[PDB]
RNA sequence: UGAAAUGAGCGGAGUAUUUGUGCUGCGCACGGCGGCCGCACGCACUGGUUUCUUCUCCGUGAUGCUCCAUGUUGGCGAUGGAAAUGGGGUGCCCCCACCCGUCUUGAAACACGGACCAAGGAGUCAAACAGACGCGCAAGGGAGGAGAUAUGCCAGUACUUCUCUCGUACUGAAAGGGAGAUGCAAAAUGCAUCUGUGGUGUGCACACGUCAAAUCCGUUUGAUUUGCCCAACACC
RNA sequence: UGCAAGGCCGGAAAGAAAAGAAUUAGAGGCACCAAGUGGGCCUUCUUCGGUAAGCGGAGCAGGCGAUGCGGAAUGAACCGC
RNA sequence: UAAGCCCAAUUAGUGAUUGCCCAUUAUUCCUUUGGUAAGGGCGGAAACAAAGGAGAAAGUGUAGCCCUUCCGAUGUAGAUGUGGCCUGGAGGUUAGGACGAAGCUUAUGGCGUGAGCCUAAGAUGGACCGGCCUCUAGUGCAGAUCUUGGUUGGCGUA
C-alpha cells in the first residue's frame, strides 16, 4: 500500500534541541596545506631560522640569570 | 575553667559585637540623609513642571513632556503554544511565568522587542508609588543564586558593594529616574512575582484599545498593578 | 507552571564520592577533605578532587619526566632557595632510558620498587601524603604533576577509521586481513589521509 | 516510664493503596502493583479513579516510626537484650518476639519491671 | 544497531553441544587432580618394585 | 601500628557487637555507656575508655582502660569500686581524667544507676509481701558444696 | 502564654527636636518685549519667621551545638460491664465515576483474548572482542600443562624451573631496512659533548609583585604582572 | 628599505564616550558507551491534483500521539491552563 | 414589561477606580522528596548523686551526625540509581523452640509513600527455625484459543 513520501515537519525542532553550534574560531585548525606552493616553501625557510633564534635566546637568558 | 583557646575566642567575639553595633548605627544615619535628599528632589521637580506648564498656557503656547524612559512589563498569558521567536524574547526579558513583572529601559532596542510579544504582555509607565510598593512588598535579591527577601539595609549594601547603593531608597531612586546604575540594580533583583488582579480582567485576548487587556496602556498600568501587588 | 525548557541540559555529571574499596584511600580522602574545607589553598582542593577521581583518570608518570621538568624549573631559580617537592596523585614508575638523576623529594600514592631504589640511590626521599600534610600543610613550595593519557591503545582506537582525515586503528585480530579495497587506490578507492576542518 | 513528648502526629493518609479491581477476582491480592496498561484509567489519572503512591505522601521526619504510645519499637529475644535500652528508656520500648516461649517470657517481664523499661507486648501491671 | 565492533569468527557451527538429539563433541578436565594423584602413586609403587635400580 | 581510625573503617558495617534489628542500630558492647553505634562510644575499640557499671549492694564501679597494656587482654581493664552515696560529679571526674569527651554521658549514667538500685529494692519488697500469702507447692534449693 | 519578646509596640530619660504649610531676602534659572518688564514661588545660600502642623533620644550575644519540656474558665473522667481518642466492620445520604490486557494515527466500541481456584510457566550457560568501574604488579605482566613434598584429612591449600604468550618498534607485494638532543659545520655512514622538555601559541598548582572589596585587624575573597609551566589542544 | 610573510622590542588602550546607542533563571569547549524509533495524524497561514470528499500530495509553526485538570450539554486535536 | 438580538454599566447626573460564581493556574502557609544545591557546628565551656531531661558520628547512600536557606517535582517507548522489598541453598556471627518450630486462619492491630515487616488470638498444629555481613541461583504471575488437577451457572433443565 502507499505511504508518506517525504516531509521536513519536525526536523528544525530536533536540530535546535542541542542547539546549532557555532563555527570554530579562525585561529584554530588554520592549516596551510594545499595553498599556493611557492609561497609555502618560502615561509618554511623563515620558520626554520626562527626556531634557531629561539634556542639561542634561551641560552642567553640562562647565562644572564646565573650571573645574577 | 576556661583555658587556652577559649579565652581569645571570647575577646575576639566581644570586639565583633561592638563593631557590629557601631556599623548598624552609622548605616541608619546614612540612610536618613539620603532619603531626605531624594524626597526634596521629587517635590522640586513636580513644582518646576507645574510652573512651566502655566507659563506656556498664559501666552498661547504648548509644553511638550519628556518621553518616558522606564516601562514596567507583566506577563498575562500561560506557557502553552508559544512560537519560537516569541519564546526566545520572553526568556531574555525573564518573563517565564504568568504575572511575572520586570522594569526595562524604554529605548529603541527594547521597544522593538516589546512589539513582537504584545499579545503576551501588558505594560505602561510606572509612578513613584508603584516603584516604591513593588520594592518594599515584593522585593527579592539574588544572593549566591538564592531568592532572598529584602529585610534590612545591610543586606542591600553587601550585595551591590557600590557606594551609590546602600539603602532601599537608593534602589528606588535608580529605577524611577533611570540612573546610571539602572542595569546593575535591576539585574541584581529576582523577577517580581505577583498575584492575580482582584476584581478581574476585561478580555485577555484583545488589545486594551479594543476593550481587552494586552498592549500598552500608558499610565493606566498603575491602577492595574495596584490590584495585583 | 514556569517555562524552563531544556533546563536539565545544564546539569553536569561530577563524582562526589569514591568508588574505591581501599581503607587507606578512604583515610586520605577524609584528611584532605578536612584540609580543603578548612584552609585557603588551591593545592588542597586540587589534591582532594584528584583523590576522588578514578583509576583510569589517575595515569602514572615517569621518573625521567619528573627529572626533566624539575631541571627546567630549577635553571631559573635562585641558588639560595630549596628545590620544590614533586607531588603526584598516582603511581611513579622507573625508566631504564635515563641512568643519572639528581636528588629529588617526591610524594606519590605508590612507588614501584625499582623507582624507589633509583630515587634513594640518587639521594632523594620517597614521601607519603600523610608525611606531606605535616611537612607542608598548605602545599607551599610544591610542584603538582600529572601523567600522560594520550598514547593509550584505547585512545588510538577511538573513532571510525574509514572516514577522510582519520588515522585510528581498527578492531581486528588478524593484522593482514583488512587491507585492499578502501585502503589502496588500486582497489576501488583509498581513504583520504587529510581533510580540512 | 513516660515517653519523651513530641509534636502532634499528622498521618497525611490513612487508607491503603490497593490494586486496581482486586475486589472482582478472588485470586488477586490487595498488595499494590503499578498499572502499566496503555488504556488504563488509573494510570491516566481520571478524576473518579484510585490514586497512586508517590513521594508527596511521605511522613514528617520528626514523628516518623513513632507508635501511638509515643515510643519506638525494638525487638528483643532474651534478658540480656534489656540492658541495651537502660539509658534510652524514654525513647525505645522492647517488643518480645513471637517465638519466645512462655517459660522465658516470665524472666523477661520480671527483669524489665525492675529496670523500668517499657514492653510493648507485656502482661498487665 | 551494530556499531563499531570486531568482525567475529567464533567457529561454533557444528553439532558440538550435547542436546536431546545430538551426542555432542566435548572434553572436560574434571578428573585432573585424581589423575595427578594416581600418577604419583603409580610412580612410588614402581620405584618400590624396582628398588634399588634408578 | 594500626590506628583506631583504620579499625573503625574495618568494623563499621559488620561486627558481633552491632545489633541491627528492625531499622535501628544498637550495640551490646560491655564498654559502651550509651548503646549507640558510633566511633566515640565504642569502648572495645578506642585506645582509652571508661564505663560506669553497677556493683553489689548500691555501689557504683568504674572500669578504666588506661592504654598501657592493650596487647594483654588479661590486664587491659582495671576496676575502681566506690561505695554508695558517691556524688555523680565525682564519678564523672574519674571518667574525665582519662577521656574528657565522655564527661556528660558518664554523669547521666551514674544517676541512672542510683535510681535503678532504689527502685529494685522497692519492687522486691512489694513482690515478697504478695508471695507471703500464697501456699505454693514446690520450691528448689541449690546444693551447698 | 514568654525556656533569648530587639519593639514608632518592651524598658528608661526628656518634653524638646525638625517634617510640611503659610510669609519673605540676595544671586542664578524660567517667560514676554526689544537691556527692561514679569515671575505661579524651580536650584544654591542646608537663607530667614515660628502663625498652624508633628513627639524625641538611649538600651539588653549565644558562657544556648541540637531536640523536648510552662497559661485561664467549665464539661467528662473517683478503677468501671468507666470515660476518651485513634483504627476496623456494615448500611445510608449529597457529589464524582464507560471493561481489563493488546495491535493501532485513533478503543469504551458492533476489533481480538477473557466461568472460578490451586500448583507450574519464559533474556539462561559457553566462547571471541570492545567500553565503563574495582583490585595486584609495572617496561614488564601472566599462565597453562606438569612435577615435588607437607601428603600417605585433602577434587582444597602451600611450593617450583625452563619454556610459552601479550607488550617494550615499525614499515614494504617482496628481496630487505629500521627512529635522541645540542653545537661546529656542510663530509654520497662528517666531527665533538651527554643533568636532559625539538620550536611557537593557549594553558592547573607553586613562587615574586601590584590593585580592589570585606575585616573580629590576626587575615580572607577576587582580579591581574612576571617565571616555570604539569595534563591537554592547535600549527610547524 | 617600497610591497609580501614569520618573528623580536616599545607605546597606547572612553576595555569601548555622547547621540533612544541592547538584554539574558547569559559557565564555554571536548570525548566515550549504548537504547527506542525509522506505519503517524490534526490545526493556523501558503498552496498543487480533483466537481467534491471525514480524498490524495507538499512549505512554516503549534499540538495529539505520550496528558490529565477547568470550560464549549456530549467529542484525541477547539478555548483556558 | 425576555430568560431573544445589538450596544453599554456595577448599586447609579450623589460625590470619582474591585457586583457575584466556579480550576491540579497565580500569591501565601504547612509537610515530603531530589539537587550543577548555598551556609553554620562537631578540642564535650563551667557546675550538678538518688530519696529540667536526653543527644552531639568529619559524614554519597539509614531510624538520614545536627541545624538554617533557596530552587525543581506530570509522562508512552526507553536509560539509569536505591545501607530498596521478597524466595531456595553456602561461608561466618548471634539467638529461639514440647511452658510448643514450620505450615495454616483473621472486623488482630502497629509501622512504612510503596514492595512489605512486626505483634495479638487460634476453643489450630505437632518438630524444627529467626535476625545481621558476605557468596550463589531452575529466585517474584491475572490473562500466552497457555499445561495438569479440582470446582462451577446453565439444571432437577434437554
Ligand atoms: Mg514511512
Ligand atoms: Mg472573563
Ligand atoms: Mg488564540
Ligand atoms: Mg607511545
Ligand atoms: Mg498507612
Ligand atoms: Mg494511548
Ligand atoms: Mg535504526
Ligand atoms: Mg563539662
Ligand atoms: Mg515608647
Ligand atoms: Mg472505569
Ligand atoms: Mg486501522
Ligand atoms: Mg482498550
Ligand atoms: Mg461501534
Ligand atoms: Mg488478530
Ligand atoms: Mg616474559
Ligand atoms: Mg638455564
Ligand atoms: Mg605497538
Ligand atoms: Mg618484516
Ligand atoms: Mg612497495
Ligand atoms: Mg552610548
Ligand atoms: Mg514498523
Ligand atoms: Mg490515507
Ligand atoms: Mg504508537
Ligand atoms: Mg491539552
Ligand atoms: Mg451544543
Ligand atoms: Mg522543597
Ligand atoms: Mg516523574
Ligand atoms: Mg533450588
Ligand atoms: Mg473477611
Ligand atoms: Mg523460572
Ligand atoms: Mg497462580
Amino acid at each position: 500500500a502507499k505511504s508518506k513520501n517525504h516531509t521536513n515537519h519536525n526536523q528544525s525542532s530536533k536540530n535546535h534541541r542541542n542547539g546549532i553550534k557555532g563555527p570554530v574560531p579562525l585561529h584554530l585548525h588554520n592549516s596551510k596545506r594545499g595553498s599556493w606552493l611557492p609561497a609555502l616553501v618560502n615561509a618554511r625557510r623563515v620558520r626554520k631560522h626562527n626556531q634557531k633564534a629561539a634556542l639561542k635566546k634561551r641560552r642567553e637568558r640562562i647565562a644572564a640569570f646565573a650571573a645574577k | 575553667k576556661r583555658a587556652a583557646f577559649k579565652q581569645q575566642q571570647t575577646e575576639s567575639f566581644k570586639k565583633a559585637v561592638v563593631a557590629r553595633k557601631a556599623a548598624k548605627a552609622a548605616l541608619k544615619k546614612t540612610a536618613y540623609l539620603r532619603a531626605r535628599k531624594y524626597s526634596r528632589e521629587y517635590r522640586g521637580a513636580e513644582k518646576k513642571l507645574v510652573t512651566l506648564r502655566r507659563q506656556a498656557a498664559s501666552h498661547g503656547n504648548y509644553y511638550l513632556e519628556a518621553k518616558p524612559k522606564v516601562a514596567v512589563v507583566t506577563r498575562i498569558r500561560g506557557i502553552a503554544k508559544v512560537n519560537p521567536k516569541q519564546r526566545k524574547i520572553l526568556q531574555l526579558l525573564r518573563l517565564r511565568q504568568i504575572f511575572n513583572t520586570v522594569f526595562v529601559k524604554m529605548n529603541k532596542p527594547m521597544e522593538n522587542m516589546l512589539r513582537a510579544v504584545e499579545p503576551y504582555i501588558a505594560y505602561g509607565y510606572p509612578s513613584l508609588a508603584t516603584v516604591r510598593a513593588m520594592v518594599y512588598k515584593r522585593g527579592y535579591l539574588k544572593i549566591n543564586g538564592q531568592r532572598v527577601k529584602i529585610t534590612d539595609n545591610q543586606m542591600i549594601k553587601d550585595k551591590y558593594n557600590n557606594v551609590d547603593i546602600v539603602c532601599a531608597e537608593d534602589m528606588v531612586n535608580q529605577i524611577y529616574t533611570c540612573g546610571k546604575h539602572f542595569r546593575t540594580v535591576t539585574h541584581g533583583m529576582w523577577p517580581f512575582k505577583l498575584a492575580p488582579p482582584a476584581g478581574g480582567m476585561r478580555q485577555k485576548r484583545r488589545h486594551f484599545v479594543e476593550g481587552g487587556d494586552y498592549g500598552n496602556r500608558d499610565t493606566l498600568i498603575n491602577r492595574f498593578l495596584a490590584r495585583m501587588i | 507552571g514556569v517555562d524552563l525548557t531544556g533546563i536539565s541540559k545544564k546539569s553536569r555529571v561530577i563524582r562526589h564520592h569514591t568508588y574505591s574499596t581501599n581503607p587507606y584511600i578512604k583515610l586520605l580522602i577524609k584528611l584532605y577533605k578536612f584540609l580543603a574545607k578548612r584552609t585557603s589553598s588551591g593545592f588542597n582542593k586540587v589534591v582532594y578532587q584528584r583523590l576522588i577521581k578514578s583509576r583510569s583518570n589517575r595515569a602514572p608518570i615517569s621518573l625521567s619526566r619528573i627529572a626533566v621538568v624539575m631541571k627546567r624549573k630549577a635553571v631559573f631559580t635562585a641558588k639560595s632557595k630549596a628545590a620544590p617537592i614533586a607531588v603526584v596523585v598516582g603511581d611513579v614508575l622507573d625508566d631504564v632510558r635515563m641512568a643519572r638523576i639528581p636528588a629529588m623529594r617526591v610524594c606519590a600514592l605508590r612507588f614501584s620498587k625499582s623507582a624507589r631504589q633509583s630515587i634513594v640511590a640518587a639521594g632523594g626521599e620517597c614521601l607519603t601524603f600523610d608525611q606531606l600534610a605535616m611537612i607542608a600543610p598548605t602545599g607551599k613550595n610544591t610542584y603538582l604533576l600529572r601523567g600522560r593519557k594520550s598514547g593509550r591503545e584505547s585512545v588510538r582506537h577511538f573513532g571510525a577509521s574509514g572516514v577522510p582525515g582519520s588515522h585510528s586503528k581498527p578492531y581486528a585480530t588478524n593484522r593482514g586481513k583488512e587491507t585492499k579495497r578502501g585502503r589502496r587506490t588500486g582497489r576501488s578507492y583509498k581513504r583520504k589521509a587529510f581533510r580540512h576542518v | 516510664v513516660k515517653p519523651t513528648v513530641s509534636k502532634a502526629i499528622v498521618k497525611k493518609r490513612t487508607k491503603r493503596f490497593t490494586r486496581h479491581r482486586y475486589e472482582l477476582f478472588p485470586q488477586l491480592s490487595s498488595s499494590w502493583r503499578k498499572p502499566r496498561g496503555e488504556d488504563s484509567p488509573v494510570r491516566r489519572r481520571y478524576k473518579g479513579q484510585k490514586a497512586m503512591p508517590n513521594k508527596g505522601y511521605g511522613s514528617d521526619r520528626a514523628t516518623k516510626y513513632i507508635t501511638p504510645s509515643g515510643f519506638r519499637n525494638f525487638p528483643i529475644n532474651n534478658v540480656e537484650d534489656l540492658y541495651m535500652l537502660v539509658m534510652q528508656n524514654r525513647k525505645y520500648a522492647g517488643v518480645i518476639s513471637h517465638t519466645v516461649g512462655a517459660r522465658k517470657r516470665k524472666a523477661i517481664v520480671r527483669k524489665a519491671m525492675e529496670l523500668d523499661v517499657r514492653l510493648a507486648n507485656g502482661n498487665a501491671k | 544497531p551494530k556499531g563499531n565492533n570486531a568482525i567475529p569468527h567464533v567457529h561454533q557451527k557444528k553439532h558440538w553441544n550435547p542436546c536431546s538429539s545430538q551426542k555432542g563433541n566435548v572434553k572436560v578436565f574434571l578428573n585432573q587432580p585424581a589423575q595427578k594423584h594416581r600418577r604419583r602413586r603409580l610412580r612410588l609403587l614402581k620405584a618400590k618394585k624396582v628398588f634399588p635400580r634408578p | 601500628s594500626h590506628s583506631v581510625d583504620l579499625q573503625w573503617v574495618l568494623v563499621r558495617q559488620n561486627s558481633r557487637f552491632l545489633q541491627k534489628r528492625g531499622g535501628i542500630r544498637m550495640s551490646n558492647d560491655p564498654f559502651n555507656n550509651n548503646g549507640n553505634w558510633t566511633k566515640r562510644h565504642c569502648g572495645f575499640l578506642n585506645e582509652k575508655a571508661a564505663v560506669v557499671k553497677p556493683a553489689k549492694g548500691g555501689a557504683i564501679c568504674v572500669t578504666v582502660k588506661d592504654g598501657s597494656s592493650n596487647n594483654k587482654p588479661r590486664q587491659t581493664y582495671k576496676k575502681t569500686v566506690h561505695a554508695a552515696g558517691v556524688r555523680a560529679s565525682d564519678v564523672s571526674r574519674a571518667v574525665a581524667a582519662v577521656r574528657p569527651d565522655l564527661a556528660d554521658v558518664s554523669f547521666r549514667r551514674a544517676r541512672r544507676m542510683a535510681c535503678i538500685a532504689s527502685r529494685t529494692a522497692k519492687v522486691a519488697a512489694a513482690r515478697k509481701a504478695r508471695s507471703e500469702k500464697i501456699k505454693f507447692s514446690r520450691k528448689s534449693a541449690r546444693a551447698k558444696r
